[PDB]
């Protein structure tokens, strides 16, 4: 197995890797990203990040019942959430393009873009692509190499 | 961060690719067909075979009958998968029904939304 501090840059990478397959309509100078509720592996982007593009990523954690995450919040790393919250958070996003990626990846029907799989040899993730299309993000699907890339030893 | 590098080719997954369904049928409109077929050969370009196609129904309806009518919904898609060259082995087919709503069944809108298959691409 890993450490929780390796993971966590891991969640990093392929966060980052993520980001360059994906288009804001009208791209800000300075991503936010959001961290909503309960994480495990959030930690580094914690720390904040830079793109490979020059852009920087600030990043905050945010409450689950604040209402304008869809406006504060270009990328939005979701913790872990009941079914109710989850749906408090997508009705604060419904709208705006957000990208959205959860931590875990058991809650993969309706709600993010793409859902982790972080324990384990390699980091994966499972993506929702009705999710996708409704994002308002462009997403480019050779993204998917990422999650399959590293599921092959 | 390869994606950095991408121009304007090949991004099929934008807001006309939602796959919707007329109130209680469960059959594509050749607009989604084709939308399909654009999407099972973009998941094919980059190496995906396998993916789990989930169906969904709107509000109207008793769960049972709807449960049914996610399935097929998810079916059709299946089939087109299919055509497009994927395993069908590799086509997970499930039925959510009316149970997890993407919109507000309370909004005409919304419902129609909600009769839609998701295509969700494991890792
Ligand atoms: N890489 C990049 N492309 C942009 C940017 N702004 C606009 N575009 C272009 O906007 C187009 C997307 O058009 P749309 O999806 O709205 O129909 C693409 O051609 C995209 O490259 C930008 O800031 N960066």
């Amino acid at each position: 197995r890993t450490s929780i501090e390796q993971r966590s840059n891991a969640v990093s990478q392929v966060l980052l890797g993520i980001f360059s397959y994906v288009r804001w309509p009208k791209e800000p100078a300075v991503l936010q990203l959001c961290v909503v509720g309960p994480t495990e592996y959030a930690d580094g982007l914690l720390r904040g990040m830079v793109q490979a593009n020059g852009r920087r990523v600030h990043a905050e954690r945010r409450a689950v019942d604040n209402p304008d995450l869809g406006t504060l919040c270009n990328v939005i790393y979701l913790g872990v959430v009941d079914e109710r919250e989850r749906q408090q958070v997508f009705r604060s996003l419904a709208g705006h393009p957000v990208l959205s990626i959860s931590e875990r990846g058991t809650e993969c029907s309706v709600g993010s873009m793409f859902c982790l799989n972080v324990g384990g040899p390699r980091i994966t993730f499972e993506a929702n692509l009705d999710s996708i299309a409704r994002s308002g993000v462009r997403v480019h699907p050779s993204v998917l190499k990422l999650a399959r890339r590293q599921a092959t030893p | 961060e390869q994606g950095f590098e991408l121009r304007d080719e090949g991004w099929e997954f934008g807001m006309s690719s939602k796959v919707l369904f007329g109130n209680n049928l469960d059959r594509l409109n050749p607009d989604s067909r084709n939308t399909l077929t654009k999407i099972a050969r973009a998941l094919l370009a980059v190496d995906i075979d396998k993916v789990r196609l989930e169906g969904h129904t709107d509000n109207y309806g008793d769960e049972g009958y709807n449960q049914k009518l996610s399935e097929r919904r998810a079916e059709s898609v299946a089939a087109v998968f299919r055509e497009a060259g994927m395993p069908a082995a590799n086509i997970e087919v499930r039925g959510l029904g009316m149970s997890k709503p993407v919109a507000d069944n309370k909004t005409r809108a919304g419902r129609s939304e909600n009769r839609r298959v998701a295509i969700i691409v494991p890792a």
